[PDB]
């Protein structure tokens, strides 16, 4: 799921799923 | 940044990490 | 869609629709 | 944090905007 063009929401999802319970912070600018 | 690295072109674990905290 | 428990997935997208294009930390801990 | 007040309790506009950058 993490190798491919993962915009908006589809983005947001992936850092979640990699993240797991360390969470992220969505920086896009 | 984000935006560019995985959107405008492909991502990857690597990159996405670097934004877990 | 804020008003109400928001949990996982359901809470990261909240703060990601409220947020926009500033974008979000989510800090679980 | 985050998660005891908009999971475990109910969340608010106030509280998430607390956490925009
Ligand atoms: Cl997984
Ligand atoms: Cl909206």
């Amino acid at each position: 799921f993490v190798n491919q063009h993962l915009c908006x929401s589809h983005l947001v999802e992936a850092l979640y799923l990699v993240c797991g319970e360390r969470g992220f912070f969505y920086t896009p600018k | 940044g984000i935006v560019e690295q995985c959107c405008t072109s492909i991502c990857s674990l690597y990159q996405l990490e670097n934004y877990c905290n």
